[PDB]
């Protein structure tokens, strides 16, 4: 009965040279029972990407909530929300539920369309912003991801190299966690093109 | 909250706001209800000062409250939507608690109760709407046709009309409708309904709407061509 | 004229016309008489009927074993005020194990009627009450007016032609006050008092209504054949 | 407590015991566990005494208000659902009720609804409710047929309560019998287990476990 | 839900032929600490009632204020406030009894045991008990806390039933009360030597005695007691 | 933690005759092992020939009696001084008791009087409002001692006609007010012997068409 | 009390009309004309700005045409401030529907709800009605392209072509004359502008006094695109049809 | 607990 | 304008007095109380011949022992009946007994003056409440929107009330049978009604201790109408 | 309440739901239908806490039916499932949550495709080719992983479903008294009477 480790799952985000990557596994289970191998944890609102690990009902609820808010934002502002702004919106929304929180570990990723700067950020369940140059990790195999990212990561990786690093970080972390895996998705994000790749991994 | 007593008695014993709500009904487009031996038919006028209309999407005059009951009206259109919504909610609520769909009388009694409540509640004005509620009770083949009005009174009718020039079409129905022998078939009932509207309408083109309701949730709306055939048939028999 | 639209408005001479119009409703009401001695207090009320087929409107209401009133004016308002008295008498008994003083009863009615004369939306009570009772300081008689004014008296009368009975009691004051330990004689004085307010009609068996409370007498009402003795 | 009611060819039989207990203390042997809602509706009571007694007499008032408003006797389905929707509002508050709403109407025919305090509402032909329900089931099921006569059905319902009254410590006192037909319910008497047991033992030749 | 902090121990009382006596020590304990020594736990209401309170002192001070306010409220629009419409012991008790029960019913009790002693307008003795639970009872002798266990037995030897009340004088009654207070001082660990005593008589009225002391105490025999069994020295 | 309930002990007993009914109850009031009062009445005349007792937690008992007495008073006001029948009183009390279903009056209530045919009536309630009319009921601390004795002596349970081979039961019959009071007094003396919370005094309230009479008897004070 | 100063906004006239709704319609009749025309392959929204000043910033301005979501837009006629209150409500309602059902709101549902709000102000609350008439132009997968109008009464109706605001009588006659069912968007664009050009109270119709928008399926394969015209784009379309 |  | 709960200079509530004018416009309703029962009869008054007269419900059951007829703005009576039915059933639940006819009437009349600036105006309908209880026997009450109720031996309300009441004054005596009362209601209704009285445009009902409150069938009333005409022609 | 299964095949969705209703040591009923029709082409099965299940199912049914009348239009299975999920998502953070797990089987008439949604009491929605709630999954999922093909017919689906029920009847501890099977396709909802 630990909300953050019922369904399982992981998200990881990295920065590269004029690019960002965000990746997630596909598993959704009920403790030991694997239920779905198509459950994607990464969403996007315009050019801003949001990965969410934790309790699956909240993952879905927050996606729907941030779609709701970014749509109204766009109508009033007459422009797409930026990663720095969206990060503050996520933080606000989570802390609004301070004493009845969504059991989630969100991760923002994207490139600011004005400045062109790669941006990533992480949060705890009550909205504390964790900004990082290098990488953000989240989920049931966060320890494993921290270990993989800290050793494998190096700054200013090209999109094609960054893909290999983030993918290997996710896969080997997922293989040491019982509640993560069952497939994976990696988004490579450049200034005005985004590539989405499904990884081949062990299905146990 | 806004508390003002808008509906109040006058020296002569009248509630003018309720009576002025009837004037709004009198302004509204004509609506007619005729019940046959095994069916009820709801006819409705549509004014022809509005061309360039989109009849696909324009709110229909006759509304389904449940799969077995329908509601037409005359008066303020915006007001009618509120009553219809409340009626539809009550219809589902009745199925949920009683495990049986509403009777036509019960649904009418509810809608009439809502209309009455607005004649002695503070801050609100009466509904500028009179309704014709028609249908068949669950597991029953006897046709039902009821009328309500802003004051909240309701009653059952063999045939009835409301709206503008309704006194003319009521005059027609009073001599043409036989209590001892109502329209035996669907065709006879529809024809009498169309005939009655043709006393008032103008042209029988896209001015008349007809909706037929039959037992066991069998409701269907007639198209232009289907209605036009009745109009064509009636005019040829008239020239005699 | 322009200052009688509601109770919240003063007239240029400093009058409250809605309160005065409420007072007028009492004058139209049927006559009722109150009087007391040192041992007992008596209410006598002329009941009114719609016609010969109707019943006679009940004028007297019991509030506790030791207290009650007679009404003149809007009967539903008397029901509201008498119900309030019943609750206050009852509160005193349950909380303090104490019979409510007739004087406090009056103060409570005064303050309840007053609130309706100073606020927008409401209206003054349209009824006059005569409260009798027997408490720790002996027999009492109060006159309540919907303006809020409550007055303790030896005797009084309110309603239509109440001046006739009120003049009589003013003359008889020295006599009836000393009718101690004699209920029937005190009632007789009250019945003779209310008779001074009669015109064309006389006191019949289903017309007269009498109530009494005293030292060893709980508040009890007499109607029908029980008042035939006093005609 | 032990209560049953079953449906058969000739309508509905309803049978209950009359014991009330406070732990191991036998508080009463003469409790009415069948409520007479109207000439066509019955309700059985098991669980908390007050909860059953209070809410089923309340149910009767709601059924009366229905027929005043609708000029028509309430259906067994509608009546049971008023009760089931009521107890559902109190779910988790600790109400303890195991009831059966039994009756006849034109549209439904003979109908039995099981309604309990955790919100379960079930239509069915046979139900036994209470601490001695399993004992009643054992006898009732093994002897039940749809084609039972009114005489045999009444006896089986009585015999099933007796079986439970015997084995279940918290059931006993006396048996109350009802028969529900198209014309309404018919009371078939109070039967004390004190005399009924020996009468049944002798005539039937059953209860050989007991010292005769 | 409360827990009592600063507490007052036993209140003892009894009826006699012409009135009632009530007494209570002047201690305000803070658990095992004998913290406050000048605490008056007998509170007169008018000239015909004395309310004795044990238990939580903060709640006692609240009750004082209520009684003080009750006298003020009774005087309003009351020409007979010092005569026929003066506060009776029965009025004061019933008020408190109502409050105590209302408070327990809201799960927020006034953590006290109260004895209302007084004389009614007709000369009848009034003595009734009420506590944090709203439980009420009356008796010829009433006592709270340790008083219930040690005083009542002694006081009941004087007035064992209703018929003994006319036979009991104020001298005999006061002597028993004072004797009971001494026994409580011997045996109640949360008691003090200093106490107050009040007599409400139907003839002589309210007599309030302050700063009384337990005296004529037997301690001499203690010198002979040596060891806890065998020890001779 | 504050416990809002307490046990004030004592026991009560109601018996119904043909044209009368009695409601008896001991006058002892206790807490734990201490006596609070040797004479504290808990059987009350509530008017309209209804006598009532609510035994158990005395505070809740007094509150309930007080509320019912008040209910009788308002029944007169609202319904033209109509006499409250014993059956109507019983139903009214159920609603009082069940009104506090989720914070109960910890009392066994018994009322007694005459029904609308002039016959003796006793009604008994559990703490939360379930009620039943009976010829016989004991309530309170010594109910478990007294009740089976009543089953045997009032309702003649387990008693068969001599020489009938245990086939014919002893026939039921109404008891006289004299015979009932004997059973009450013997019930209470027996309960006093074997129950520590029962004793001091016995107060019986007898209800006939003429009114409500009282009788008092001493009980052992140990 | 305060009764003395109550206008009683929600009452009937002896003739059975709602005073405040009728007067609100009178207000709206002085507002800049707005026209909606529905074609088989799209919808046109055209609106005339209210007597423009030369120093008004035209490009970064929004007076008549507002976006409710990706698939639905509205043309306003009446009090702009009132309209914006209703537009934000409508925008929220569309997002509530999307959040609940994971599907874009059907046009009529949005129109009904917004019309139901207006109705409320005429029947209760004692407040003045919204002095606003809308033309709703939108698309969904059930009915395709749809035009509606709502007014202060809270009554809404569907249209093939419709005008609101000033000179609707003259404008509706001209639309009724030249409109036909097999019309294309580009033809409807021309009709909209021609109608405004004749019904306008101004001397000549120019780009700076107009707002324009289209809702086509002109995007790539089975998807709808909203085009709120820029000042230069209106200037070009005005020349292309031969008005200036 | 109660009385069943 | 002016306040809803305002007094006139004569000492009457304007709104209560105006509601009484609305009741005079209402259809006639007549009630007669006897020792064998209470009879209630009403004029249906269909506004048009197409209206199905059997759907006109102006006589109504409150409980098995209490009935009710109405006159005036009949839509206003629905919540009054709803309250009366609830009061009657609620009292049975609390006290395991039938509720007194007077107590029921008093409960209904308490709603009457609960209006002001609670509901926005008084009721525009008068009620004849007829019933039976063990204490005061067969009773007939007239409940007005003023909050006042009088008990009556006989009473007529509606448009032909003053004429019918004068007729009831002469005709009523304390030894009337139920059958005599039934005919008397029909007789007086036929006199004051505009259209000719028959079983379709007039309805009868009664309440007896034995059978309780019953609305008569059109077949039963038709025979009483025929019996009435024959008896008037017989002298 | 215990066993509810769902299998989406080529042209239909098949829902199987146990018939047993057990309270204590007594099977009170053996013919219980643990499903409600939300709309002509949408069916919802349910399982969980007693009382909550039916109360929730009927509340949803009423809401969907209300929508159907208002718009004269049938909501898509995707739309209905989203509505149901949101209700459960609200419910889980209520004072007393609905402890109900559901399967929603529907046929989308616009897409001409069958759709199966699995939603637990927390508001956790997933679209699946086959689904189950409770302990059933622990046997059926592995079995279906092996034997399921996406292009199966309705008849092949029923045989696949028989294989699940047999395995459950063999290895499950409790007697669930067989299942009621219902098929949802282009022609609406119908029940298989002999299973
Ligand atoms: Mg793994
Ligand atoms: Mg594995
Ligand atoms: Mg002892
Ligand atoms: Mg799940």
């Amino acid at each position: 009965s630990d909300p953050s480790s019922i369904n399982g799952g992981i998200v990881v985000a990295m920065t590269g040279k004029d690019c960002v990557a965000i990746a997630c596994d596909l598993r959704l289970g009920s403790q030991s029972l694997g239920v779905s191998n198509k459950f994607e944890k990464i969403f996007h609102y315009g050019h801003v990407f949001l990965g969410i690990t934790g309790l699956a009902t909240d993952v879905t609820t927050l996606n729907e909530m941030f779609r709701y808010k970014t749509n109204l934002y766009k109508l009033k502002e007459e422009r797409a929300i930026e990663p720095e702004t969206f990060t503050q919106l996520v933080s606000s929304s989570l802390y609004e539920r301070r004493f009845g929180p969504y059991f989630v570990g969100p991760v923002v990723a994207g490139i600011n369309s004005k400045s062109g700067k790669p941006f990533i950020a992480g949060f705890d369940l009550i909205g504390c912003i964790d900004e990082a140059k290098d990488f953000i990790v989240s989920g049931t195999a966060s320890d494993q991801l921290f270990g993989m990212c800290e050793s494998l990561y190096e700054p200013n990786l090209e999109p094609e190299d960054l893909f290999e690093t983030i993918s290997q970080a996710l896969l080997n972390a997922a293989d040491r966690d019982a509640l993560s895996g069952w497939g994976a998705v990696v988004y490579i994000i450049k200034k005005d093109e985004v590539v989405k790749r499904y990884l081949k991994m062990r299905q146990d | 909250g806004y508390d003002r007593a808008l509906s109040i008695f006058s020296p002569d014993g009248h509630i003018f706001q309720v009576e002025y709500a009837l004037e709004a009904v009198k302004r509204g487009t004509c609506a007619v209800g005729v019940k046959g031996k095994n069916c009820v038919v709801l006819g409705c006028e549509r004014r022809s000062t509005l061309k360039l209309q989109d009849t696909r999407i324009t709110p229909s005059k006759v509304s389904k409250i449940d799969s077995h009951v329908v509601l037409s009206f005359s008066g303020l259109n915006a007001d009618s939507r509120i009553l219809i919504e409340k009626a539809r909610v009550e219809a589902q609520s009745h199925r949920l608690t009683l495990e049986d769909p509403v009777t036509v009388e019960y649904l009418t009694r509810y809608v009439a109760g809502v209309q009455q409540r607005y004649t002695q509640s503070g801050g609100v004005r009466p509904f500028g709407v009179s309704t014709l509620i028609a249908g068949f009770d669950p597991r029953d083949d006897e046709p039902k046709l009821y009328q309500t009005e802003p004051s909240g009174i309701y009653s059952s009718w063999s045939a009835q009309t409301i709206g503008r020039n309704s006194k003319t079409v009521r005059e027609f129905l009073e001599k043409n409708y036989d209590r001892k022998e109502p329209p035996a078939t669907v065709e006879e009932c529809v024809k009498l309904t169309v005939r009655s509207l043709l006393e008032v309408v103008q042209t029988g083109a896209k001015n008349i709407e007809i909706t037929v309701v039959k037992p066991d949730s069998d409701i269907v709306a007639l198209s232009s061509e289907e209605i036009n055939q009745y109009v064509t048939q009636i005019e040829q028999e008239k020239q005699e | 004229n322009n200052y009688d639209g509601d109770t919240v408005t003063f007239s240029p001479t400093g009058r409250l016309f809605q309160v005065e119009y409420a007072l007028e409703a009492i004058k139209q009401g049927s006559v009722t008489v109150g009087l007391r001695s040192n041992t007992h207090a008596v209410l006598v009320a002329l009941k009114r009927n719609a016609d010969e087929l109707s019943s006679y409107q009940k004028k007297i209401i019991k509030c506790d074993e030791h207290m009650g009133l007679s009404l003149a004016g809007l009967a539903p308002d008397a029901r509201v005020l008498s119900n309030y008295l019943r609750q206050q008498c009852n509160y005193s008994s349950l909380v303090f194990n104490r019979k409510l003083a007739v004087e406090r009863a009056g103060h409570l009615l005064c303050d309840k009627a007053q609130k309706n004369t100073q606020s927008y939306g409401g209206r003054p009570y349209g009824v006059g009450l005569l409260i009798i009772g027997y408490d720790k300081s002996g027999a009492h008689l109060l006159e309540f007016q919907p303006s809020g004014n409550v007055t303790e008296l030896y005797g009084t009368a309110i309603g239509a032609r109440s001046q006739g009975a009120k003049t009589y009691l003013e003359r008889t004051l020295d006599t009836f006050i000393k009718i101690d330990g004699n209920p029937d004689e005190l009632i007789k004085a009250g019945v003779e008092a209310i008779s001074q307010s009669l015109r064309d009609e006389s006191l019949t068996v289903d017309n007269l209504s009498i109530a009494i409370v005293g030292k060893d007498t709980p508040f009890t009402i007499y109607d029908g054949e029980a008042v035939a003795k006093y005609i | 407590t032990t209560t049953l009611a079953f449906r058969f060819q000739g309508g509905i039989i309803v049978a209950v015991d009359s014991r009330a207990t406070a732990g191991n203390w036998v508080a009463s042997q003469t409790v009415k566990k069948v409520i007479e809602i109207n000439p066509f509706l019955l309700g059985t009571m098991a669980g908390c005494a007050a909860d059953c007694q209070f809410w089923e007499t309340w149910l009767g008032s709601q059924c009366r208000l229905h027929e005043l408003r609708e000029k028509e006797r309430i259906s067994v389905a509608a009546a049971s659902k008023i009760l089931s929707n009521l107890v559902y509002q109190y779910k988790g508050a600790g109400l303890s009720m195991g009831t059966m709403i039994c009756g006849y109407t034109r549209k439904e025919g003979p109908t039995i609804y099981y309604v309990d305090s955790d919100g379960t509402r079930l239509k069915g032909d046979i139900f036994c409710v209470g601490s001695g329900q399993t004992f009643a089931y054992g006898v009732l099921d093994s002897n039940y047929k749809w084609d039972l006569s009114v005489e045999d059905a009444l006896y089986l319902g009585k015999r099933s309560i007796l079986a439970a009254a015997h084995r279940d410590a918290y059931s006993g006192g006396s048996v109350n019998l009802y028969h529900v037909t198209e014309d309404g319910w018919i009371y078939h008497g109070n039967h004390d287990v004190g005399e009924l047991f020996w009468k049944v033992k002798e005539e039937e030749g059953s209860f050989n476990n007991v010292i005769g | 839900t409360q827990q009592p902090i600063v507490t007052g121990t036993s209140v003892i009382s009894m009826k006699y032929d012409n009135g009632v006596i009530i007494a209570a020590d002047n201690l305000g304990s803070y658990g095992s600490l004998l913290r406050f020594n000048g605490v008056e736990r007998l509170i007169p209401v008018g000239d015909n009632t004395v309310v004795g309170i044990s238990g939580d002192i903060s709640d006692m001070q609240h009750i004082e204020r209520l009684l003080k306010d009750l006298v003020t409220e009774n005087a309003y629009d009351n020409p007979l406030a010092d005569a026929e419409e003066a506060l009776e012991p029965s009025y004061i008790f019933e008020y408190l009894a109502t409050v105590m029960y209302q408070r327990r019913s809201k799960m927020n009790p006034l953590w006290n045991a109260i004895i209302v002693a007084g004389v009614q307008s007709n000369g009848d003795q009034f003595l009734r008990y009420v506590n944090l639970l709203g439980v009420t009872y009356s008796s010829p002798t009433l006592a709270t806390g340790f008083g219930a266990h040690m005083a009542n037995p002694l006081l009941r030897k004087v007035v064992d039933r209703e018929s003994d009340i006319p036979k009991t004088t104020v001298q005999v009654a006061e002597e028993a009360i004072v004797n009971a207070m001494r026994v409580l001082y011997y045996r109640d660990a949360r008691s003090s030597r200093n106490f107050s005593l009040a007599i409400i008589d139907k003839n002589t009225g309210l007599t309030f005695k302050k700063n009384l002391q337990v005296e004529n105490m037997k301690w001499d025999f203690a010198k002979d007691i040596k060891g806890y069994g065998t020890q001779k020295i | 933690q504050f416990n809002p309930y307490g046990d004030n002990g004592g026991t009560i007993l109601g018996i119904a005759g043909e044209d009368f009914a009695v409601l008896a109850g001991d006058t002892r009031n206790i807490t734990d092992y201490s006596i609070n009062s040797r004479y504290e009445p808990k059987v009350f005349d509530c008017g309209d020939n209804i006598v009532m007792s609510a035994n158990g937690f005395a505070a809740d008992g007094d509150a309930l009696v007080k509320r019912f007495k008040n209910s009788v008073k308002w029944y007169h006001f609202d319904h033209n001084d109509k006499k409250l029948s014993i059956n109507s009183a019983a139903r009214n009390i159920q609603h009082l008791l069940y009104g506090k279903r989720f914070f109960p009056y910890y009392v066994h209530t018994i009322i007694a009087g005459l029904d609308e045919d002039g016959k003796g009536a006793v009604y008994s309630f559990d703490p939360v409002g379930s009620y039943e009319r009976e010829q016989c009921r004991a309530g309170g601390a010594a109910a478990s001692l007294i009740m089976p004795f009543l089953d045997n002596q009032v309702n003649f349970k387990n008693q068969y006609e001599p020489g009938t081979n245990g086939k014919v039961k002893k026939p039921l019959k109404y008891l006289s007010v004299e015979e009932v009071i004997k059973l009450v007094r013997d019930s209470f003396t027996s309960a006093t012997e074997r129950h520590i919370q029962v004793g001091d005094g016995l107060e019986i309230l007898i209800v006939t068409k003429d009114g409500v009479r009282k009788e008092f008897y001493e009980l052992k004070r140990d | 009390g305060s009764r003395r100063y109550d206008s009683r906004t929600t009452i009937f006239s002896p003739e059975g009309r709602l005073y405040q709704v009728e007067y609100a319609l009178e207000s709206i009749s002085h507002a800049g004309t707005a026209i909606g025309i529905m074609a088989s392959d799209g919808i046109v929204l055209a609106a005339e700005r209210k007597v423009t000043s030369t120093l008004l910033e035209q490009d970064t301005s929004t007076e008549k045409l507002y976006k409710l979501n990706d698939k639905i837009a509205v043309a306003v006629a009446g009090l702009t401030a009132d309209a914006e209150i209703l537009i934000n409500t409508a925008r929220i309602h569309a997002q509530n529907y999307l959040k609940t059902y994971n599907e874009d709101i059907p046009v009529e549902i949005l129109v009904r709800r917004l019309s139901d709000i207006k109705q409320g102000y005429t029947q209760h609350g004692g407040l003045r009605p919204f002095g606003v008439s809308f033309i709703y132009a939108g698309y969904d997968d059930r009915y395709g392209y749809q035009l509606y109008t709502s007014n202060p009464s809270g009554n809404y109706t569907g249209w093939k072509a419709i005008s609101v605001g000033a000179n609707t009588s003259a404008a509706q006659t001209l639309l009724q004359m030249d409109y036909k069912d097999d019309m294309k968007v580009d033809d409807a664009i021309e009709l909209a502008l021609k109608t405004l050009s004749k019904t306008t109270d101004s001397s000549a119709l120019t780009y700076d006094r107009l707002e324009f928008a289209t809702i086509r399926k002109g995007a790539n394969d089975g998807e709808v695109y909203q085009k709120i015209f820029k000042p230069q784009e209106i200037k070009d379309i005005l020349v292309k049809t031969g008005i200036t | 607990x109660a009385l069943f | 304008d002016r306040g809803v709960s305002t007094f006139s200079p004569e000492g009457r509530l304007f709104q209560v007095e105006y509601s009484l004018e609305a009741i005079k416009l209402g259809s006639t309703a007549i009630g007669i109380a006897t020792k064998e029962g209470v009879v209630l009869g009403v004029e249906k008054r269909a506004t048009s011949p197409l209206l199905e007269s059997d759907s006109i419900e102006k006589i109504v059951e409150i409980d098995r022992h209490i009935g009710c007829a109405m006159s005036g703005l009949t839509a206003d009576a629905r919540s009054m009946i709803e309250h009366a039915r609830t009061a009657a059933v609620t009292h049975n639940l609390y006290y395991d007994e039938d509720i007194n006819v007077e107590s029921l009437t008093q409960s209904v009349c308490d709603l009457a003056l609960r209006f002001g600036e609670l509901m926005s105006r008084p009721f525009g309908v008068a009620l004849l409440i007829a019933g039976h209880d063990a204490d005061d026997g067969y009773q007939l009450f007239h409940a007005e929107p003023s909050g006042t109720f009088y008990r009556y031996n006989a009473k007529a309300i509606g448009s032909g009330s003053e004429g019918a009441q004068a007729e009831l004054l002469n005709e009523w005596h304390s030894s009337l049978t139920l059958k005599e009362a039934e005919l008397l209601v029909l007789k007086i209704l036929k006199q004051v009604m505009e259209e000719k009285l028959d079983e379709n445009n007039a309805q009868l009902s009664c309440i007896t201790k034995q059978d309780g409150f019953k609305i008569y069938d059109n077949e039963k009333t038709a025979e009483l109408i025929k019996e009435l005409k024959e008896k008037e022609a017989a002298e | 309440m215990d066993i509810i299964l769902g299998i989406r095949v080529q042209d239909s969705v098949i829902l199987a739901s146990s018939k047993a209703v057990t309270r204590g040591i007594s099977v009170l009923k053996d013919s219980d239908d643990k499903t409600r029709q939300l709309s002509p082409h949408t069916l919802m099965s349910f399982a969980g806490e007693a009382g909550d299940t039916v109360q929730f199912a009927e509340y949803i049914q009423a809401n969907i039916q209300l929508y159907s009348i208002r718009e004269d239009y049938e909501l898509s299975p995707q739309a209905v499932s989203s509505f149901v999920r949101q209700e459960l998502a609200k419910s889980i953070r209520s004072r007393r949550p609905y402890q109900v797990n559901v399967l929603i089987g529907g046929y989308d008439k616009k897409k001409n495709k069958p759709e199966l949604y699995q939603i637990d009491y927390l508001g956790t929605k997933v679209e699946l080719p086959y689904g189950a709630h409770g302990y059933s999954g622990f046997y059926t999922f592995s079995l279906l992983d092996h034997h399921y093909r996406p292009d199966m017919t309705t008849e092949e689906g029923l045989d696949l479903l028989k294989l699940c029920v047999q395995e459950l009847e063999k290895r499950m501890p409790m007697d669930f008294k067989g299942v009621i099977v219902k098929i949802v396709d282009k022609d609406g909802i119908r029940q298989v009477d002999d299973f």
